[PDB]
């Protein structure tokens, strides 16, 4: 990360439960194991960005020694057959092989949110990329050592599918 | 600005008719059917009940048949909120002829006081016009029976049979066959119920499901006598008919 | 939802554009108020905003006096408490000539609550931002607080708090009325009622306070007055000396 | 949900991980009414998680009450929403 | 196509309840169930 | 200033839908169970009245309103709607039959008022309906114990039972196997209390709940703990300590 | 004595103060006295305000009665003041009828005399035009068959009356019939027969509004086939919600029913192999409600001696607590 995780300190209560959510499974993914529950799966941001928001993202990924993995949203929006399925597919695989790493969606109101009412105007190709996040999450597939973060600008604008628990289990505010 | 939030949709259609009256049309046949028979020996007047159901009041069905005097009754195609306002103003309309000329209001006089109110609607104010036609059922002692229509257009014709509300052009049809001007009451009635059959489609049409009257000649007038039919006779008459539908 | 802001429809919501800012907008002035009544007295105590040197600190207003017994907390922009203000003066004089008797709180909010109501059905007139805390010591109905919030809704509460920390201020009230065990306070004399909610105000919003950033009516039975500048320094005294 | 169905979570999601002798099933039925299946299977997740980042190896009636406190709310805004008022 | 799924459902019915005979009494329940599919969207 | 907006507000389109209309249909379903019995051995309404903050009371809110002395009124939608529509349904109510025709209103004829001024307000341009919907319950001796609902389309029908507000097709079903012809006013009082407790749960107690009865009455407070002229009327609404009573013996 | 409120109260007071026995001196004196007017109705004296207190003193001298075994003049009493209501209401005769039966069997009883009441009801019923729940009665009369082991006339009795509920008569009394009936079929040990019933009467239940305790005997059978048919976490859960159901009718659920009730909750616990869970069932009184008895003494010594995994501790808490437990 581009710094440490207590040199952007007087954010300190959200670096406190960031640390404790993303870190812990990562190092230790033997504790949830062991007790029989599931690693966490994914963590949201969200508030105005650089409220010291891009820093919180940043120093969590250094002090784990992850890779900090910046995905474009827009860029997942190839128009060929199952390009958008292979670009998501990829990264989680990568997330796997090359693990610990955060995989940081910025965005997701390129590539999900509520559309316009999701009927089709050119809001398939939206409802193509999202199915495909719902899909390996719900599924056979997980999250373990492939740790996804969302971020968006107001939290309410996400579908309710994200909003459940087995998506995002962890939800930061950044005040 | 708010010059500009005006609908402007009380003015003409190219299609020589006002926006907003074409549309209301389509209103009223997606709600309740109307029929008006005119017999030699009555009017006949059958509606079908919308919603019927234990949660309503069953044994009421007056919801869309009101006399408007003594011998003029009309039935609604519509929704009763449009319905109340025509009818109210017909009522005094009525007691305004009255009470001027020293006699009752004859049909056509009474049907254009509410068609140039109807009119009226789009062409003072901008609002919006009614959603409700009529069929009237009345007497005078000028021409017989005489059984007209109005439609918030202001358009209005005299007719021995029509329908309005849905499933118009169905039940017309039947009744321009089997019309006769030999037919009494009871003829009608057994008509009437037939026609009402083929546009409703059913196990079986019960008695609270549907609104009647009759205005018939009587044997305690040498006028006309208004018979509102309530469900309880309404299952007496779809015996004798031995009509169960 | 609908479309609130061009034409005068409903949302399938059932709160339109007006009414849902109405219930935002009500704080800009950086104001916190409290109400609450004594078992035979009514006290009010709200923050005073005197930003500058420019202005004199006692033309700084936001309680007003509507009536001879009934006082008016306006929480919102002041050119719409002052609308409401004129309005609700008229409304207690009128309603005293004609009907030969004084305004009560709760005849005060069905009035306004219908007006406000009508300004939303309107298209033609805007409805205001304002929520009006009406407070006595009435004749029948005993110390009353009565509070009106924008929509046109109303009702009556044991003790109320406005301002962004009427969360903090709810907390300190529910505390003290539970443990002892009625709705009011025990004490009966409207000075020691006076100091017991600046008490709880300073808990409340952190900061102690002075006379000059506060500002008192005070109700009682068949009187309404203000305390002065000395008078609220009395109170503030006797919490600065004991821990 | 049924009260019969709601039984079947509790003793469900408790085998899968780590449980209290504090912690008791039959506390949690009599508990827990009137919600929707995917709200209490949230709870049992969300209590497990908690339990695991305070560093045990045990679930304790305790985590399970922050838990419950937690998932139900997430509005705490007053004096609005006429349409029922 | 409605009136061939009143014969499959019927069917159904009687296989939950491992019967190859059919009453009347399930035939109308399954046609209700038929009625309710044409009434979606 | 006015003549801005002289177009209505309730336009038409092919499906002949009236938009305001099916916006302040959905705020009712919104509100608060209220129900409405017919016993057909008197009427019997009953309401939740509910707090919306920790120091707002409950016993300076009511839903029940009298119209008149003897026709009563109940509600689900937006609150302010509910008292300005009843200020003008007063007005008419004592001004035209009770100087008019000397007398008390007949509900029917009521409900005839109370519709045409909602219909009205949809009519006419610059201006909304009320978002309610209100069912009206009186007596006479003419025709007997009614009950009718106005709708927010200023549209009426009489209804048996009903409910509406939250809960409204589960709450009007139990209701109707429950609902004999010849049914005992204290068995509707059950019923009533029986439904509001399957909506709510936490907060139900029987200090909450404002239940009214068209039947039995207190002559005492009509003046006529002296020799009476007559009876009188026959609404009466029950205090909270009466419903807590009963509540017990649920 | 001379008023008939005054001799209501008197003839009651007469049970409390020593015995019945004096009492029903007083209930018999009843009859004879008081009426001048109205319709004959109690045979020895013409009344109509007499005797609609009557039914409410007979209610309470009938339930004393079982206890007394002077029930016998009153099982004859019964089907002879029918006719008294019809000439009052017709609703009142039927309803009166029904009420009078279900406290006889409330209290323990032979058979014999409860067969004899009822069947000359129903046949003299029928004679008029009454036969509105003459034959959720004859599912009543199933019942004591039932007991008797009759299945097999109980059988014959309910396939009749299931066409008639069908469409030719109420919708309520079908549901209780295919209760029975899975009763029935579970005894002949016709698993899939009864099965097939309940989930006949379940969808015959949701459809309307059934009485509180018929829901939980609903849930009582569901939870009984998943025993004999295994997956006894299904049906621990059932025993939950019907238990609780039971323990909220109070006293208005027999004593007697709630305990086997929880006999067979503690015991599907075992067999599914969760033992401490008994433990805390037992720990618990608001699960087990102070109930104990032998029964329930036995559930706690068989899950110690299956942790033990000692044969000889299952015979002898099997043979000691034998006659309350099987």
């Amino acid at each position: 990360g581009e710094i440490t995780f207590d040199g952007i300190g007087g954010l300190t209560e959200q670096i406190r439960e960031l640390r404790e959510v993303i870190e812990l499974p990562l190092k230790n993914p033997e504790i949830f194991q062991r007790v029989g529950i599931k690693p966490p799966k994914g963590v949201l941001l969200y508030g105005p960005p650089g409220t010291g928001k891009t820093l919180l993202a940043k120093a969590v990924a250094a002090t784990i020694g992850a890779n900090f993995i910046f995905s474009p949203a827009s860029g997942i929006v190839d128009k060929y057959i199952g390009e958008s399925a292979r670009i998501i597919r990829e990264m989680f695989a990568y997330a796997k092989e090359h693990e610990p790493c955060i995989i940081f969606m910025d965005e997701v109101d390129a590539i999900g949110g509520r559309r316009f009412s999701e009927g089709t105007s050119a809001d398939r190709e939206i409802q193509r990329t999202l199915m495909e996040l719902l899909t390996q999450m719900d599924g056979f597939d997980n999250l373990g050592q492939t740790k996804i973060i969302m971020a968006t600008n107001r939290p309410d604008t996400l579908d309710p599918a994200l909003l459940r628990p087995g998506r995002l289990d962890r939800k930061v505010e950044i005040p | 600005g708010s010059r500009r939030y005006d609908s402007r949709t009380t003015i003409f259609s190219p299609e020589g008719r006002l926006y907003q009256v074409e549309y209301a049309l389509e209103s009223i046949s997606h709600a309740g059917t109307a029929i008006g028979i005119m017999a030699s020996d009555g009017i006949v007047l059958a509606a079908e009940r919308k919603v019927t159901s234990t949660l309503l009041e069953q044994d009421t069905s007056t919801e869309k048949l009101y006399k408007l005097n003594d011998k003029i009754a009309v039935a609604v195609a519509g929704l009763t909120a449009d319905a109340e306002i025509l009818i109210n103003t017909a009522r005094i309309h009525a007691q305004n002829y009255l009470k001027t000329y020293n006699e009752d209001i004859p049909v056509e006089i009474l049907v254009r006081r509410l068609s140039d109110i109807k009119q009226g609607y789009t062409q003072h104010g901008g609002l919006r016009p009614f959603g409700v036609s009529f069929i009237y059922a009345g007497y005078d002692d000028r021409y017989g029976y005489q059984l007209y229509t109005s439609n918030p257009s202001g358009n209005y014709t005299g007719w021995k049979a029509i329908s309005v509300g849905a499933n118009t052009s169905a039940a017309q049809t039947l009744l321009q066959m089997d019309y006769k001007d030999d037919m009494k009451v009871d003829d009608a009635i057994e008509l009437a119920l037939k026609t009402l059959s083929k546009t409703t489609d059913s196990s079986a049409l019960t008695y609270d499901r549907l609104e009647f009257a009759t205005i018939r000649k009587g044997a305690n007038d040498g006028e006309v006598y208004q018979k509102i039919f309530k469900p309880q006779e309404i299952k007496d008459i779809l015996v004798k008919t031995g009509i169960t539908k | 939802a609908g479309y609130d802001r061009h034409i005068t429809i409903f949302s399938p919501e059932g709160r339109l554009y007006q009414v849902e800012y109405a219930f935002k907008a009500t704080n800009q002035t950086n104001i916190n108020s409290l109400a609450v009544r004594g078992k035979d007295c009514t006290v009010v105590i709200s923050q005073k905003k005197v930003p500058d040197k420019l202005l004199d600190p006692t033309t700084v207003s936001y309680i007003f006096c509507i009536s001879r017994t009934i006082g008016m907390v306006v929480n919102g922009p002041i050119p719409d408490a002052r609308n409401a203000a004129l309005r609700a003066k008229a409304e207690a004089a009128e309603f005293r000539y004609k009907y030969g008797y004084d305004m009560p709180c709760d005849v005060l909010a069905k009035r306004m609550a219908n007006l406000s109501q009508i300004y939303t059905q309107r298209a033609y007139m805007r409805p205001l931002g304002v929520i009006l805390t009406f407070v006595s010591v009435d004749e029948e109905l005993g110390p009353s607080i009565y509070k009106t919030d924008p929509a046109g809704y109303y009702v009556g509460y044991k003790a109320t708090a406005t301002g962004p920390k009427q969360q903090e201020i709810t907390t300190n009230l529910e505390n003290h009325f539970k443990k002892s065990k009625i709705d009011h306070i025990n004490e009966e004399s409207w000075e020691k009622v006076v100091e017991f909610a600046i008490t709880h105000m300073i808990d409340a919003l952190g900061t102690e306070f002075s006379k000059n950033d506060l500002e008192v009516g005070v109700a009682t039975k068949d009187k309404f007055f203000t305390l002065s500048a000395e008078n609220i320094e009395e109170r503030l005294v006797a919490i600065a000396e004991q821990d | 949900r049924d009260r019969r169905e709601r039984r079947l979570i509790f003793g469900t999601i408790a085998s899968k991980m780590s449980l209290a002798p504090e912690a008791d099933l039959d506390s949690l039925i009599i508990r827990n009414d009137s919600l929707s299946g995917a709200v209490i299977a949230a709870i049992m997740q969300e209590a497990g998680l908690r339990a695991v980042r305070k560093n045990r190896y045990v679930i304790l009636q305790s985590d399970l009450e922050e838990a419950y406190a937690t998932q139900v709310k997430t509005d705490n805004t007053v004096d609005k929403f006429d349409f029922y008022k | 196509a409605d009136v061939k799924g009143v014969c499959t459902e019927a069917g159904m019915y009687a296989l939950r309840e491992r019967r190859i005979h059919v009453t009347q009494e399930d035939f109308e329940l399954a046609v209700g169930k038929v009625m309710n599919k044409n009434q979606e969207t | 200033m006015t003549d801005r907006y002289s177009f209505s507000l309730t336009t038409f389109s092919p499906s002949g839908k009236l938009g305001q209309i099916d916006y302040a249909l959905t705020a009712v379903k919104q509100g608060v169970t209220s129900l409405g019995i017919k016993a057909t051995n008197g009427v019997v309404i009953a309401t939740e009245k509910k707090s919306s903050s920790p120091l707002a009371m409950s016993e300076t809110l009511s839903k029940v309103s009298l119209l008149t002395p003897d026709i009563g009124a109940v509600y689900s939608g937006m609150g302010p709607d509910y008292r300005v529509l009843v200020d003008k349904s007063r007005k008419v109510a004592h001004t035209s039959y009770k100087r008019i025709y000397g007398e008390y209103p007949p509900t029917k004829l009521l409900v005839s008022e109370v519709a045409k001024i909602m219909q009205e307000a949809t009519q006419s341009g610059g201006v909304r309906p009320f978002g309610v919907s209100l069912l009206i319950a009186g007596h006479d001796e003419f025709n007997g114990f009614s009950l009718y609902q106005v709708d927010p389309s200023g549209s009426y029908f009489p209804w048996k039972a009903t409910a509406i507000g939250k809960g409204s097709v589960a709450a009007k079903t139990f209701l109707e196997k429950r609902w004999n012809d010849e049914l005992e006013l204290e068995d509707a009082i059950h019923i009533a209390l029986l439904t509001l407790k399957e909506s709510v749960e936490g907060e139900f107690n029987g200090d909450t709940i404002e239940l009214a009865i068209i039947g039995d009455e207190n002559p005492d407070l009509l003046g006529y703990t002296g020799i009476p002229t007559d009876k009188g009327p026959r609404f009466r609404k029950l205090t909270s300590q009466e419903i807590n009573d009963r509540l017990e013996a649920l | 004595m001379s008023l008939p409120g005054s001799k209501l109260e008197e003839a009651r007071r007469l049970v409390n103060e020593k015995q019945y026995n004096e009492a029903e001196q007083v209930y018999l004196s009843l009859l004879d006295k008081d009426s001048s007017q109205s319709s004959a109705a109690a045979g020895a004296s013409v009344d109509d305000k007499r005797r609609n207190e009557q039914e409410t003193s007979i209610l309470e001298l009938g339930q004393l009665y079982v206890t007394m075994g002077a029930k016998d003049k009153l099982r004859e009493f019964i089907p002879h003041s029918t006719e008294y209501m019809m000439q009052f209401a017709k609703s009142k005769t039927v309803k009166v009828l029904k009420t009078l039966i279900e406290k006889f069997e409330q209290v323990p009883d032979s058979l014999d005399d409860q067969i004899f009441v009822c069947e000359k009801s129903i046949e003299f019923a029928k004679r008029e035009k009454r036969v509105f729940l003459k034959h959720s009665l004859s599912i009543k009369l199933a019942t004591l068959h039932y007991q008797k082991k009759q299945y097999k006339d109980s059988l014959a009795l309910i396939n009749d009356l299931l066409r008639e509920f069908k469409k030719l008569d109420d919708k309520p009394s079908l549901v209780d019939v295919h209760l029975l009936e899975s009763k029935v079929y579970h005894k002949l040990r016709n698993l899939a027969k009864s099965k097939a019933s309940l989930t006949a009467a379940r969808t015959a239940a949701n459809s309307i509004y059934c009485p509180t305790q018929t829901v939980a005997e609903l849930d009582l059978m569901s939870g009984i086939l998943h025993c004999e048919d295994k997956d006894y976490k299904t049906a621990f859960s059932y025993f939950f919600e019907s238990f609780e159901s039971y323990h909220n009718l109070t006293t208005h659920n027999s004593y007697e029913k709630a305990c086997q009730v929880l006999k067979y909750m503690l015991l599907s616990k075992i067999m599914l192999n969760l033992i401490d869970d008994v433990k805390n069932i037992l720990n618990a009184k608001y699960t087990k409600e102070t109930y104990q008895s032998r029964g329930i003494d036995a559930m706690k010594a068989v899950a110690e001696a299956y942790n033990n995994r000692s044969l000889l501790d299952f015979n002898t808490a099997l043979k000691q607590y034998e006659k309350e437990l099987m």
